[PDB]
RNA sequence: UGGGAGAGGGUGGUGGAAUUCCCGGAGUAGCGGUGAAAUGCGCAGAUACCGGGAGGAACGCCGAUGGCGAAGGCAGCCACCUGGUCCACCCGUGACGCUGAGGCGCGAAAGCGUGGGGAGCAAACCGGAUUAGAUACCCGGGUAGUCCACGCCCUAAACGAUGCGCGCUAGGUCUCUGGGUCUCCUGGGGGCCGAAGCUAACGCGUUAAGCGCGCCGCCUGGGGAGUACGGCCGCAAGGC
């Protein structure tokens, strides 16, 4: 097991119930791939720096998780399988590096 | 990778006295463990020639240690290489 | 005026900190140099990578145009 | 991984044969084979209408499931990967948990023991059939229906694949094995992944007799014939074509396009092929 | 007809082409160092770019064009002269923005540019 | 044992800029190009502008006088797998070391084979100019190739033109990266300037080209010639 921060960005122009069906898919995906979800920070719609898929906004999910190191690629790829999942970034979690 | 737990089993199953961490046996054993993990990794990643240099350096290192233990103890040499299934 | 001064204590890896990180990009979207950033050698590499990530997550621009 | 031979005959020199590594069962499912009528290129009139055919190895035809919307939602187990002399792809025997058994053409990377399923809700997984409108854009796909419920017409030979490029209304945009870009209805089924046995094009027949085994009788050059036979016939000694290169029947055979202009599918061919 | 629009200055070391668009970027009219009888090296001079800009605005203002946001591309010597000309034409130059294409180290340049 | 830095390597994925092309819009008399031109392209609607699409390659800023690697070489970003290396504690083994003819493996670019891919670029090639000529430089085109996979080739100004290891002989200064008690002290790299000394001089100078020891490789006037013959390797080119 290792700790990863799974970033996901969704389709903003979705009702919260389509948005619910997508999170449930994600949920079952993290579930069936071995992740144990610690924290979960869901910032929602957010103004984009540049247009993504013709959309200046996205719905930003974030999951601190703990999964077997040898399946995070397959999981991440599986998150991308959906068309409303416009971005996914799984990162290795690190203790912070600070200034001041 | 090798984790601290598997690495200690190797030291445990090869220490001479349950505190020893640097004898020829525990070194040959520790190298043999790096090699096979690497030797297998190279069998999949055939173009990782840089890591292969690492493989040769550990092989030479173990061979020099095995050359030393055969001088000081042909009996314990033979005992070590069999427990690691090494000769070829 | 350097950015490490113009900001209190921050985490050089929170790639989600747009308010902290955007302060490290010129008016034209480029990663500022240490002569503007004020970070050290080792700090500058960390900042840029986490800037680079936030660009991929759409949190920071890769480039903005120049206004007069 | 095509196999070579040491040069212990003239022909063994260059001959190559498939490795058949992935084949797991070597006699066909008796319930799914019927006799394949060798034509020799002859039609119902008895006439040769395709020259240089015949005399090849006897074959049983394996019935292949080109629909698969036949059995929506019914999971199936890949039980065997078999040889099939009637196509370039290998074939896979599916034991549907239904108890029903069917052959599909075998996609690359398909593993005996895995499960496949057909339907709108099938996971985007190699071997699964879905209507085109539900496969993600960018996905590589094969055994594609050309028209809804008419059956898999596209990307069926060893190695081929169509790629899903975009959607427009009821239609999807496919890059066919030829590189042609074409509109195909979203209801048309396709199976995720490329056809397997992609090494099939690297086989070297190696001797004349191997073409005979395949039913391919020897081709005779027009230039080798006489003028009653062929445009290129005749001449004292050898002879260049001496006219635009023609078929036996007179039509030009270097670049002369032959697709019909007013064909209805033109409204669906986006861009002609490549290379 | 439209009142406000955008003014685009494509300007290389060869020429300076001004096209005035509408708010939607659809061109209202255009001009360049060729629309004023210069052919050749002269098409790339500052004066050429001035007349090109003046012929651009005088053609667009003749469509009711009053306000332009000035988008500037290239680096040719007729660049600054074009912006100056647009503020002197009579147009309500509401902006100047440099949108020169710059790759993030992409396609290999011609030998002339390596 | 516990830590740290890193474009070290391999695999899968993935982001934005940009160019080319296609489509739709809108729009008109040119564009492009050079020293100046022409070729080219453009009323068959180009260029310039917007929107959409495809595909390829390369990763701007960070970025450095930087880092890593044995060398060649390595630069978006993410994960996986893997190497080397450095530091601390001074815990374990007890000289187990150094080098290294052969051997083996690695080895820029180009080139070669079988597939694939092909946006840009561009040997060849064509055209335009220049010129006495111009099989060049400059311009417009342009096929290999550049890219991927696998297999070959094994070359180089493969350079620090400086083999490897150890020990010893002032410091000043800048920097990367560890440790400390964090002024500063100490390691390990990267440069600079310089003591003694070396050097034909230029220069070198704790990153020796100084003082020593070990081992290896190599030189013995220029041309002929890295050619011939032989032999080995290679598909060939050609290498040794
Ligand atoms: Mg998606
Ligand atoms: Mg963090
Ligand atoms: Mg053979
Ligand atoms: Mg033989
Ligand atoms: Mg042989
Ligand atoms: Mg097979
Ligand atoms: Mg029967
Ligand atoms: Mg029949
Ligand atoms: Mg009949
Ligand atoms: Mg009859
Ligand atoms: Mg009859
Ligand atoms: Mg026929
Ligand atoms: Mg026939
Ligand atoms: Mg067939
Ligand atoms: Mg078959
Ligand atoms: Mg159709
Ligand atoms: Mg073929
Ligand atoms: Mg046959
Ligand atoms: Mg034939
Ligand atoms: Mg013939
Ligand atoms: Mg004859
Ligand atoms: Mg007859
Ligand atoms: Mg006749
Ligand atoms: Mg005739
Ligand atoms: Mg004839
Ligand atoms: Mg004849
Ligand atoms: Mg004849
Ligand atoms: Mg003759
Ligand atoms: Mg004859
Ligand atoms: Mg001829
Ligand atoms: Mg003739
Ligand atoms: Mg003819
Ligand atoms: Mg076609
Ligand atoms: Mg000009
Ligand atoms: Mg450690
Ligand atoms: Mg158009
Ligand atoms: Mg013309
Ligand atoms: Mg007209
Ligand atoms: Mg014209
Ligand atoms: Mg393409
Ligand atoms: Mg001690
Ligand atoms: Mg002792
Ligand atoms: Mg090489
Ligand atoms: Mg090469
Ligand atoms: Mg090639
Ligand atoms: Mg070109
Ligand atoms: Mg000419
Ligand atoms: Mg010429
Ligand atoms: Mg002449
Ligand atoms: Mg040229
Ligand atoms: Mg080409
Ligand atoms: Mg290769
Ligand atoms: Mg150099
Ligand atoms: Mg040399
Ligand atoms: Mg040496
Ligand atoms: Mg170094
Ligand atoms: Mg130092
Ligand atoms: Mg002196
Ligand atoms: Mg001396
Ligand atoms: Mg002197
Ligand atoms: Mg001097
Ligand atoms: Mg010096
Ligand atoms: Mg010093
Ligand atoms: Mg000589
Ligand atoms: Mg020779
Ligand atoms: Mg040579
Ligand atoms: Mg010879």
């Amino acid at each position: 097991m290792r700790r990863y921060e799974v970033n996901i960005v969704l389709n903003p122009n979705l009702d919260q119930s389509q948005l619910a069906l997508e999170k449930e898919i994600i949920q079952r995906a993290l579930e069936n791939y071995g992740a144990r979800v610690e924290k979960v920070e869901e910032l929602g719609l957010r103004r984009l720096a540049y247009p993504i898929a013709k959309d200046p906004q996205g719905y930003f999910l974030w999951y601190q998780v703990e999964m077997p190191e040898d399946r995070v690629n397959d999981l991440a790829r599986e998150l991308r399988i959906r068309d409303n999942v416009r971005r996914v970034m799984v990162v290795k979690s690190q203790e912070p590096f600070l200034a001041n | 990778p090798i984790t601290k737990e598997e690495k200690q089993k190797v030291i445990q199953e090869f220490a001479r006295f349950p505190g020893d961490t640097g004898s020829t046996e525990v070194q040959v054993a520790l190298l043999t463990l790096r090699i096979n993990r690497l030797s297998e990794h190279l069998k999949v990643h055939k173009k990782d020639h840089h890591s292969h240099r690492g493989l040769l350096m550990m092989v030479g290192q173990r061979r020099r240690l095995l050359r030393y233990l055969q001088r000081e103890d042909p009996e314990r040499y033979r005992a070590l290489i069999e427990k690691l299934g090494i000769r070829g | 005026a350097k950015v490490k001064a113009t900001l209190g204590e921050f985490d050089l890896r929170d790639y989600r900190n747009v308010e902290v990180l955007k302060r490290f990009l010129s008016e034209t979207g480029k990663i500022l140099p240490r002569r503007r950033t004020g970070l050290s050698a080792k700090e500058q590499r960390i900042l840029a990578k986490t800037i680079k990530r936030a660009r991929i997550l759409g949190l920071l621009p890769f480039t903005e145009k120049l206004v007069r | 991984a095509v196999k070579k031979f040491k040069p212990y005959t003239p022909s063994r020199r260059f001959m190559t044969v498939a490795d058949f590594s992935e084949i797991t069962k070597t006699e066909p499912e008796k319930s799914l084979v019927k006799p394949l009528k060798k034509t020799g290129g002859r039609n119902n009139q008895g006439r040769i209408t395709v020259r240089f055919r015949g005399g090849g190895h006897k074959r049983l035809y394996r019935i292949i499931d080109f629909k698969r919307w036949d059995k929506v939602g019914i999971p199936a187990k890949v039980a065997a990967i078999e040889y099939d002399p009637n196509r370039s792809a290998r074939i896979a025997l599916l034991h549907y948990v239904d108890g029903e058994k069917r052959y599909i053409i075998a996609p690359d990377g398909l593993q005996v023991g895995q499960q496949v399923v057909a339907g709108p809700d099938a996971p985007i997984q190699v071997g699964n059939a879905l209507p085109l409108r539900f496969i993600p854009v960018g996905t590589v796909v094969h055994a594609v229906e050309l028209e809804p419920k008419k059956g898999a017409k596209l990307a069926r030979a060893a190695g081929t694949s169509a790629q899903i490029q975009g959607r427009e209304g009821d239609y999807v945009i496919l890059r066919l094995p030829s590189g042609e870009l074409r509109k195909v209805h979203g209801e048309c089924y396709a199976t995720v992944g490329a056809v397997g046995n992609a090494d099939h094009k690297n086989i070297v027949l190696g001797k004349a007799g191997r073409s005979r085994w395949l039913g391919r009788r020897p081709h005779v050059r027009g230039a080798a014939m006489n003028p009653v036979d062929h445009p290129h016939g005749g001449g004292e000694g050898r002879a260049p074509r001496g006219r635009p290169p023609a078929s036996p029947w007179g039509w030009q055979t270097k670049g002369l396009k032959t697709r019909k202009r007013r064909k209805p599918s033109s409204r669906f061919i986006i861009a002609r092929r490549k290379k | 007809q439209v009142a406000s629009g955008r003014a685009y200055i494509h300007a290389s070391y060869n020429n300076t082409i001004v096209t005035i668009t509408d708010p939607d970027g659809n061109p209202i009219t255009w001009s360049s160092g060729g629309v004023i009888g210069y052919k050749g090296s002269r098409k790339g001079t500052p004066y050429a770019a001035q007349l090109a800009a003046l012929d651009a605005a005088k053609k667009a203002m003749a469509y009711g064009m009053q306000s332009v946001d000035v988008i500037v591309r290239g680096t040719g010597a007729g660049r600054e002269q074009a912006i100056r000309a647009l503020q002197a034409s009579g147009l309500q130059v509401k902006s100047i923005v440099d949108d020169t294409p710059v790759p993030h180290n992409g396609c290999r340049p011609k030998k002339k540019f390596r």
